[PDB]
DNA sequence: GCATCCGTGAGTAGAGGGAAGCACAATTTAACACTTTTGTCAAG
DNA sequence: CTTGACAAAAGTGTTAAATTGTGCTATACTGGGAGCCGTCACGGATGC
């Protein structure tokens, strides 16, 4: 099947990002009666919460690293292992 | 602890009723001459909260010591003036009406 | 300074008063000076004759006259006292009773009338307020073809705005002529009928077309009554309603039949009798007499619909944006309308008055309640469209704002739903509206300006002066004409050559329907004026304006309007010849009446001694603050004993000099790059410049504070601030207003007032604090008023209005009021906007002291440096003409008057260069001086890219570069001079209203909204930026998600989120985590009033509070 | 419904709406108890229906709702979730921010490519918690307090302060926004000087990415505030490190004008 | 340019998880008071002053420095996070 | 009674419920129509339903009458002066009881309240509540100064004794915020009421002492 | 039709 | 097909703007006279 | 540490004055008023 841009925005799973694109009482309307439940996985949706966004800094790959210096890092390693 | 999902839906009669905190039953807001909200009202104190923290509407309770607490004179509860933001009621009516959103 | 003149045609007839289409129009509305006997029928007399006599159906009430009274305060005092320039107006009215005969006459007060001044403005509560005038269709019946099918036309009458509705006759495709009224569609000889139409009538007149008479015989409906098809079509326009004939004859005599509800209008009455040949004897479709319906104009439009579908020679469509069927509403005719709409509901109240309570005992006072028509008429001058603050920047802008024509307005088009067809410059403008001067955006077509030659008629159409030529020779009998009437004839330019008056040239370049031709002179009819009625009156002020691009031009002539007076203000040296014309229609500056002698001489008054004897004394306006904050002053011009001849000048008005208009100064220019601060529209000033005060002006604040009367106290205005040490007290008088002199700067107070603090618990901690140091509390707060950040200056004037003075209204509780003046003077700085009148603009971006500049040959050095990258893209030429002029009348003393399209051109101009070499080379060898050693090697370069001609001397070399406009310029950081010849000249730039001292702005921390609590918006309410949804889509791209989370938290709505943000900062720590804003709580709690169920998950689905329990029950 | 600074009272479009419903709702309970018959009941029902409609959703079914007085429609709760003023793109999508500025901006030729002119007055603003705190370490205040009762009137303001504000800004950036934001390069950070004067300056490079010229342009400016959002901008958005056109690959900031005229 | 930009960017495997890294390692810098430094003395970056010169206040411009030398180990799942904490304020009192 | 604050459907609702009660009290002997009764009933219905409907902020029916006459009053000097009266003018003409002050007053009371949707301007962007602040909410420098009074209070109160703090914290209120009496406190330690006074007064009179030697604790008045 | 309540009343009244 | 109905149309800034009266009954408010509190001046 | 013993302040009770709420009026009267086309142009969905 082929779309235009309006119609594939206007249908995709995320019922906050549609309802802010437009013709929201038609997408709220029918987002409420199915019970829908947002994942928020876009980025509007984070945007409208005040999340942070899973994309730069905010993105999974790189957002749980970890910086120590190696004096720090001996002394844990070694305290642990030898107890 | 942290949201992660927002899901919206159809709220029944039983549910609206469980959010009000009371029944607005008269149009008035103010009065003329005080200027201090009226009872039963849109802006009455015995429904949504205080105007000022711990403080009710008879000036009998001005403390913080009485977190919780419901005055036996005017029944305000002694409490933070901020949940005039967040606090709702009802109009409970004579006959059905529908919503619009589902007609039209 | 001698003034040389160029051009060769010769103007018969000079620019009408560039004011009349205001100041005439509502002399005829008002015809306040007329005898009421001989009032003619137009104005506010035709709307009292209209709505009057009022008939109870026995209770008659008459017109008789009115009259207006003098103004109850002069046009200063409503100003100061924030009050409406207003005259009285009262009616004569006489009661009838048609049982008894008795007949009783009073006087009645109906209300108060603004009043125009004599510069053509109004005062609405103390401020200066200019009407628009409206273009818009002109009513009348009109032919355009169908769209849909071709092949067709349809019919449509037009009557007056609100005053009927819309006809349109079409014929269907089953060939049934149909007759359509508020969207409701029936078959037209049911209408026929009502009007007593026999079908051997019809087919006489409308028989001999063709097949379309056929779709007008039925027989249905024919043989039934006119009254009976007159109860069947008030069942089709009115469904469900029952059929009663009183209710039928009321609807359809007051549909197309009753002229107070319908109004074709003069112009619209003599649109359709040009059109289908007629005389009509009202301004009605139809006249009810004699219990019958009348026809008057239903069928001479019908026989024009079927004779124009025939193909008869005689018949053509209409052009709606043909400017013989657009007509103008002056300010005089808005006005009539909204007095006539009041006047309509005045006589609905006395008609429900007269039918109950005390019928007997009636007064024509106790029946009429002027007060509709009061609010009707204040309405109209506060709250309409066309009704607009005056711009008085400059007394050019205050005569442009009074010339310009609108589209827009209450019955007419809007900015969102225009098309391209009514921007657009139809060939009709020709003379009468401006081709160049409109905003751009998106009020680009929609507002104009009038022609400097064109006028307005009694009928609204605009029309244009025509030179009669008959065998060849030109006339000097001038003929004002529409544009319907021109296309009749061919009209030659005005650059035809004359000997004399006729024709010399064999050929001829003229215009026939707006098309160019060239014919022979015994085929010319009528000639051009003058070049200068094409355009308007900002346009004619740009010199050179041929060399100009037109996109170009627009922003030489709207930028002229937001020029500043400057204390040192001249006249340029090149002007076009209207300069002299524009100061004395503006009513700023000050003439003799007649021929007399000046007794004394004041910086506040002028006294004149007449020859007829009488004494005459003129107070002069000065430092006085205007709508945009300007100073305007007038400075006298005469001595103590000095002759003065009628119409001489007496004191120059803002922005003029000797009479002449004055928006700027002139400057030496030269045109070459300056190390790239010229980059981009950059421009480099001397600091010379600000040493002898040259773009300096005056601006004068305002500021206004009042005392109330509340329920826990009365605020003072006093001196005794609490809290307050004596240095901060120190400028205040003992009653607490700052005193006449004082320089104020930003944090510094103005005006004292205190304020009682009413009921509260002072914290705990509060508590402990008072008590330590032992200070009881005071009753009242510090609430004075102090200088807004980035103002200040000159305290020059204080006023002080009370409860109870004559003339000041003051609001319910207020007790008084108090205005401070203060006037700065802003010298140019970076940052400051500079413009010419080609259209070249930009702002200072550095000022360089004197030794730096690049200096002619004898040490002189230049003003400004203009980049030549903008030149050649711009494609206006016009600047650098005026620069080669201004060369050589910098070195001769005298300036010019070229008029645009006839003026001077290159061969006079390089002649005049050529006098000037002499005097700037041969004043050189007299003190003993030959050529310079680094002119030598300019020279050497200049043959090498073929500026001069090889074997000649080196002063001929240089006399060759003079005749084109360059110098050799000396390097005032180096002493080298630049490797080529530069343009160096003279040119005229104004300083203009936009600076950045009133633009900076910045914020911390301020202000917040009710509901969303996020930050304001504006510099005057110390508000944020604005960060949409374009700059949050930057952020997003380059991926910074912490940067984009502070802004939507932290910095705007969370309210835990900024309170511990700014206590991290001031303690040395570093921000916490954001959490979740305020707006989204909003957002469910809206959702929720809309029945729907809103609610934040977690990731094993269990509900998550964001109300932290304060909404739970 | 707050009193303003005067003494009259303004309120919201949505208490008369709720007026309308509460009054119509009760004069139907006094019909019921009176046994009025059923023309009367059913045009009450039929008026009850039409006011849940406007409170909902104003003019969606018939003639919309005015204010008397007025013909303005009453805005009612869809109006208010819904459109470009509508709470999603006004107040969600975007909003208006603290520390931040405006100011005309000129060209600034001696600057480098990472660096912008700031005026102090603007600086003074917009890092005020940060002076604050740096006056008190010093001997300049005694306290945050009467460090800011200081810098409310411009005359009591030393020399020192200045000396200070130099040390607060030592390498932080800031952002300098020109709408319209077309794409990502409309936002950029640099370094700021401190300039006297009240424009900004910008360096010529930069002109293109930001389509900006010398003849009116103004420009935004904005304080990132945490350790995160300086190190996002001084890594990811700073001017000398996006020198390449992310559309197409091609150099974005390149000689133009008087520069390759010279060259 | 920030110094030695380029050579950032060819330490890390994503753009962004430099950043992350600098931000995180300039509030360890500010927490214990730039007790933490891996620099040496005559390495520390320094701002001139009119009273003399100083030692320099932006913690993000001490981290970047900090990388460019080597002595700072950065990855996922390296030390507990609990335990990291403790450790460091028990060195580096505060 | 149209434009008079209510539709017109309401008005006719309001009339329906006089209609009903002139049924009741109609009498039939008195052979009198029935449309010359009912009309008394059906005009006071529509009358009380204004004056009780019509406004934002209800006023009773006995001052609605009293700004009906004040409203008319003004007109007819208003006609017969041939300018606005003056408050002194209506006052005078008002009738006995009445001057220039209560007249302002009673202008004063039967104001009504302007919209927050009120468009300004011709764009439609702006509106009044755009530029009204909100007071109530404390602003965040008000809210760090009494964080920073707080602890450098209670950084001097440990220059007290143990027993000398409490004593003032309690006859202050610092604790859960209510101000105790010196017989509250003497039940909550055990002592009459005249010994917490001297020790009340004598642990403010040592803190005076410190501040006056440090100026520390003087900015925050 | 039956867009006017007006309307809709007037004729329920007339019967 | 072709008729009817419905939602959509760039950004930031400024700057002005901003029509009854009466009587009678309930109900609330303000003045004022005691009366218990509760801080205090002085001893011991 | 405690007793005494005022003196002003806070608390209580009664009551008249002011304010607010409610009912009623008898010639006969019986279906509204306002509006008025540069009606915005164009897809998309739905009904038939
Ligand atoms: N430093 C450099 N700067 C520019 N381009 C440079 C440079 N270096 C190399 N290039 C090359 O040159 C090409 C352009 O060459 P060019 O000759 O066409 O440029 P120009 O002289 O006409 O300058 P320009 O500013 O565009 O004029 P304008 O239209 O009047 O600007 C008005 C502005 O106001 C704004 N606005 C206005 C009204 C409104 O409702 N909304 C609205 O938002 C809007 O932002 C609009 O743009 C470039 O693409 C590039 O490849
Ligand atoms: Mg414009
Ligand atoms: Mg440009
Ligand atoms: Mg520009
Ligand atoms: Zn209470």
């Amino acid at each position: 099947l082929l779309m235009g841009v309006t119609k594939s925005a206007l249908s995709t799973k995320s019922w906050l990002s549609a309802a802010s694109f437009q013709n929201t009482t038609h997408v709220l309307t029918e987002a409420a009666i199915a019970g829908k439940k947002d994942e928020l996985i876009g980025l509007k949706e984070n945007v409208i919460l005040g999340r942070l966004i899973p994309a730069g800094t905010g993105s999974d790959f790189v957002r749980f690293t970890q910086v120590v210096d190696q004096k720090t890092l001996k002394a844990i390693e070694e305290a642990r292992k030898e107890a | 602890k942290e949201v992660r999902k927002v899901r919206i839906a159809l709220a029944s009669p039983e549910k609206i009723r469980s959010w009000s905190y009371g029944e607005v039953e008269k149009p008035e807001t103010i009065n003329y001459r005080t200027l201090k909200p009226e009872r039963d009202g849109l802006f009455d104190e015995r429904i949504f909260g205080p105007i000022k923290d711990y403080e009710c509407a008879c000036g009998k309770y001005k403390r913080q010591r009485f977190e919780g607490k419901v005055c036996e004179r005017c029944g305000v509860e002694v409490t933070k003036s901020i949940v005039r933001r967040y606090r709702m009621g009802h109009i409970e009516l004579a006959t059905p009406a529908a919503h619009i959103w589902f007609v039209k | 300074m001698e003034i040389k003149r160029f051009g060769r045609i010769r103007e018969v007839i000079p620019l009408p008063p560039l004011t009349e289409i205001q100041v005439e129009s509502y002399r005829r509305a008002l015809q306040a000076d007329v005898p009421p006997e001989k009032r003619e029928n137009v104005g506010i007399q035709a709307a009292f004759r209209e709505t009057f006599p009022i008939e109870e159906e026995g209770l008659v009430l008459d017109f008789l006259e009115y009259r207006l009274g003098e103004p109850p305060f002069p046009q200063d005092e409503c100003r100061e006292k924030d009050l409406t320039y207003q005259a009285p107006l009262y009616a004569r009215l006489q009661l009838i009773h048609k049982d008894t005969g008795l007949i009783k006459e009073d006087e009645v007060f109906l209300g108060h009338i603004p009043l125009m001044t004599e510069d053509g403005s109004f005062i609405i509560n103390g401020a200066d307020r200019v009407i628009v005038s409206q273009i818009h269709r002109s009513p009348g019946v009109y032919f355009t073809p169908d769209p849909a099918r071709p092949g067709r036309y349809i019919a449509s009458i037009i009557p007056l705005p609100k005053r009927g509705p819309w006809i349109d006759l079409e014929v269907e495709p089953n060939g049934v002529v149909s007759m359509k009224v508020n969207k409701r569609k029936f078959p037209l000889v049911l209408l026929l009928r009502v009007l007593g139409y026999d079908q051997e009538t019809l087919a006489r007149e409308l028989g001999a077309y063709g097949e379309l008479v056929q779709g007008l015989m039925d027989e249905s409906v024919f043989a039934m009554r006119p009254e009976e098809a007159l109860i069947r079509l008030f069942t089709l326009l009115r469904p469900g309603d029952p059929p009663k004939r009183d209710k039928a004859v009321a609807y359809v005599y007051g549909l197309i039949a009753d002229p107070r509800r319908y109004d074709l209008g003069e112009a619209g009455r003599y649109k359709a009798e040009e059109k289908l040949g007629i005389r009509l004897s009202g301004r009605t479709l139809a006249r009810f007499e004699d219990g019958e319906f009348k026809d008057e104009v239903f069928l001479p439009t019908l026989r024009y619909l079927f004779a124009l579908t025939a193909g008869v020679p005689g018949h053509e469509v209409d052009d709606i944006d043909h400017l013989g069927n657009r007509r103008i509403r002056t300010v005089g005719e808005l006005m009539t309308d909204q007095f006539r709409v009041g006047l309509a509901r005045l006589a609905r109240g006395v008609r429900e008055r007269m039918l109950m309570g005390s019928e007997d005992s009636l007064t024509p006072a106790k029946l009429v309640n002027s007060r509709p028509l009061e609010a009707a008429i204040r309405e109209f001058f506060s709250r309409s469209q066309l009704s607009q603050f005056k711009d008085e920047t400059n007394p050019l802008s205050s005569l442009r704002h009074k010339r310009r024509i609108s589209a827009l307005g209450p019955g007419g088009l809007t900015r969102e739903r225009a098309g391209f067809d009514v921007r657009d410059v139809h060939r009709t403008h020709y003379g009468r509206i401006c081709p160049v001067e409109t905003p751009e955006g998106a009020n680009i077509g929609l507002i104009t300006s009038l022609a400097a030659y064109a006028r307005v008629d009694e009928l609204g159409f605009i029309r244009t002066p025509y030179r009669r030529v008959v065998g060849g020779v030109v006339t000097d009998e001038v003929v004002y004409m529409t544009a319907t009437e021109e296309d009749r004839y061919t009209i030659a330019q005005a650059n035809t050559p004359l000997e004399g008056n006729r024709i010399a040239a064999e050929r001829v370049v003229a215009r026939r329907k707006g098309e160019p031709v060239i014919v022979s002179p015994e085929e010319v009819e009528f000639m051009d004026v003058s070049p200068k009625q094409v355009f308007s009156v900002n346009t004619n002020l740009i010199p050179f304006l041929e060399h100009d691009d037109a996109n170009r031009a627009l922003m030489g002539s709207n930028m002229q309007t937001q020029a500043v007076p400057l204390i040192r203000a001249q006249a340029p040296v090149v002007m076009t010849g209207l300069e002299e014309r524009v100061v004395r229609d503006s009513l700023a500056a000050l003439y003799a009446e007649e021929d007399g002698e000046v007794a004394k001489v004041d910086g506040n008054r002028i006294v004149v001694r007449y020859e007829d004897g009488r004494l005459v004394e003129y107070p002069l306006r000065r430092f006085y603050r205007s709508n945009q904050g300007t100073a305007l002053d007038q400075r006298p011009r005469v001595v103590v004993g000095q002759r003065v001849r009628k119409g001489d000048l007496l004191a120059d008005g803002p922005a003029s000099e000797n009479g002449f208009l004055a928006l700027g100064q002139n400057v030496l220019v030269a045109i070459m790059p300056f190390d790239g601060y010229n980059f981009e529209d950059a421009i480099v000033i001397s600091e010379e410049l600000l040493k002898r005060d040259f773009y300096t002006s005056i601006h004068i604040e305002r500021y206004e504070i009042e005392a109330r009367d509340t329920k826990l106290g009365p605020e003072r205005i006093t001196r005794d601030i609490p809290h307050l040490s004596e240095a901060a007290l120190r400028d205040l008088d003992e009653e607490g207003v700052v005193r006449i002199g004082a320089e104020v700067k930003p944090g510094d107070i103005l005006v004292g007032r205190t304020s009682f603090k009413g009921e509260s618990e002072p914290t705990p901690e509060e508590r402990l604090l008072r008590s330590i140091f032992g200070e009881k509390a005071r009753d009242v707060k510090d609430t004075s008023l102090r200088v807004p950040p980035g103002e200040g200056g000159i305290v020059v004037r204080t006023v002080r209005l009370r409860r109870g003075d004559p003339g000041v209204e003051l609001k319910p509780g207020v007790r008084e009021v108090v205005r401070v003046y203060v006037a700065q003077k802003r010298k140019l700085q970076v940052g400051d906007k500079l413009a010419n009148r080609h259209g070249n603009k930009g702002v200072v971006a550095k000022i360089l002291p004197v030794e730096d500049m690049p200096h002619l040959p004898d040490g002189t050095p230049v003003d400004v440096i203009l980049n030549p990258l903008g030149v050649p893209s711009r494609m206006n030429l016009g600047q650098i003409l005026e620069t080669h002029l201004g060369l050589a009348g910098y070195f001769l003393g005298q300036r010019y008057i070229s008029p645009i399209f006839d003026g001077a051109k290159e061969p006079e101009i390089k002649e005049l260069l050529a006098q000037a070499f002499e005097v700037y080379f041969g004043k050189r060898k007299g003190e003993g001086f030959g050529v310079d050693k680094r002119e030598v090697e300019v020279l050497r370069r200049a043959e090498k890219l073929g500026l001069v001609t090889p074997g000649k001397t080196p002063e001929e070399q240089l006399k060759e570069l003079f005749l084109q406009g360059k110098v050799v310029l000396y390097d005032g950081r180096t002493g080298e001079p630049i490797e080529g010849p530069i343009v160096v000249g003279q040119m005229f730039i104004m300083k203009l209203y936009h600076m950045v001292e009133d633009k900076m702005h910045a914020r911390s921390t301020g202000p917040y909204s009710l509901i969303t609590q996020q930050p304001l918006g504006g510099k005057a309410q110390f508000g944020g930026q604005r960060f949409g949804e374009m700059e949050v889509w930057a952020l997003e791209a380059y991926g910074a998600a912490h940067t984009l989370q502070e802004m939507l938290t932290l910095k705007s709505d969370d309210i835990e989120g900024r309170n511990a943000a700014y206590e991290a900062i001031i303690k040395g720590e570093d921000v916490p985590e954001p959490s979740v804003p305020e707006s989204f709580r909003v957002l469910v709690k809206e959702l929720q009033a809309l029945a729907l169920d809103v609610q934040t998950l977690d990731e094993k689905d269990n509900p998550v509070d964001i109300f932290e329990g304060l909404a739970s029950k | 419904m707050v009193q303003v600074d005067g003494g009259r009272f303004a309120t919201s479009d949505l208490n008369d709406l709720y007026r309308r419903l509460i009054n119509r709702n009760n004069r139907l309970k006094k019909l019921l108890a009176q046994g009025a018959p059923e023309i009367i009941i059913r045009n009450e029902k039929r008026m009850l229906q039409e006011a849940v409609d406007a409170l909902l959703d104003n003019g969606r079914r018939g003639a919309p709702v005015t204010n008397p007085g007025s013909d303005r429609p009453l805005r009612s709760l869809t109006d208010i979730l819904s459109g470009k003023q509508g709470r999603f793109r006004q107040n969600l999508l975007g909003k208006r921010v603290d520390y931040s500025g405006r100011s005309v901006i000129v060209v600034g030729p001696q600057l480098k490519l990472h660096q912008c002119g700031l005026p102090k007055r603007m600086a003074l603003e917009l890092f005020k918690p940060f002076l604050l705190k740096k006056m008190e370490e010093k001997g300049i205040a005694p306290n945050v307090k009467a460090a800011r009762r200081m810098l409310e009137r411009q005359r009591d303001i030393k020399d020192e302060v200045w000396d200070a504000l130099e040390e607060v800004i030592h390498g932080k950036v800031v952002l300098l926004n020109r709408a319209p934001t077309l794409h990502r390069l409309g936002i950029q950070a640099f370094q700021p000087v401190l300039v006297e004067g009240q424009s900004i300056q910008l360096h010529p490079l930069v002109c293109e990415a930001f389509n900006a010229d010398f003849d009116g342009d103004q420009m935004a400016v904005h304080v990132p505030l945490s350790s995160f959002a300086q190190a996002e901008a001084r890594i990811q958005m700073l001017s000398a490190h996006n020198l390449l056109s992310p559309a197409s690959g091609e150099p974005l900031a390149k000689p133009s004008r008087d520069i390759i005229l010279g060259l | 340019a920030e110094p030695g930009i380029d050579k950032l960017f060819g330490m890390v495997d994503s753009k962004y998880r430099l950043t992350v890294v600098v931000a995180k390692r300039a509030q360890q810098l500010l927490r214990h008071g730039f007790k933490n430094t891996v620099l040496e003395p005559e390495e520390r970056p320094k701002m001139q002053t009119l009273e003399g010169l100083f030692d320099d206040p932006n913690a993000v411009t001490w981290a970047m420095k900090e990388l460019l030398t080597g002595r700072l180990v950065f990855g996922e799942n390296l030390v507990p996070e609990d335990r990291l904490q403790k450790e460091m304020e028990r060195l580096y009192p505060v | 009674y149209t434009g008079r604050g209510l539709s017109f459907l309401d008005l006719i609702q309001e009339g329906n419920q006089g209609l009903i009660r002139a049924v009741e009290k109609f009498e039939y002997k008195r052979r009198f129509k029935f449309s010359t009764y009912a009309t008394w009933w059906i005009r006071q219905a529509i009358n009380r339903a204004i004056a009780d409907q019509a406004r934002t902020i209800r006023i009773p029916v006995h001052m609605v009458e009293t700004i009906n006459k004040l409203s008319r009053t003004a007109r007819q000097l208003q006609q017969e002066l041939g300018r606005e009266p003056t408050y002194e003018e209506i006052a005078e003409a008002m009738g006995p009881g009445w001057d220039a002050k209560r007249v302002e007053e009673t202008l004063k009371i039967a104001q009504e309240p302007v919209s927050l949707e009120t468009p300004i301007g011709d764009e439609k962007d702006s509106f009044y509540g755009d530029f009204i602040p909100d007071e109530h909410l404390p602003s965040p420098v008000d809210a760090a100064t009494q964080s920073l009074l707080s602890e450098e209070l209670e950084k001097a109160l440990s220059k007290l004794s143990e027993r000398e703090a409490m004593v003032l914290k309690l006859r202050k209120g610092l604790i859960d915020g209510r101000e105790h009496t010196l017989e509250e406190v003497g039940a909550f330690f055990g002592v009459t009421r005249e010994r917490i006074r001297q020790i009340e007064n004598k642990a403010l009179r040592k803190l005076k002492y410190h501040e006056s030697r440090t100026r520390k604790l003087r900015d925050f008045l | 039709s039956t867009s006017d309540p007006v309307r809709q009343y007037l004729h329920e009244i007339g019967q």
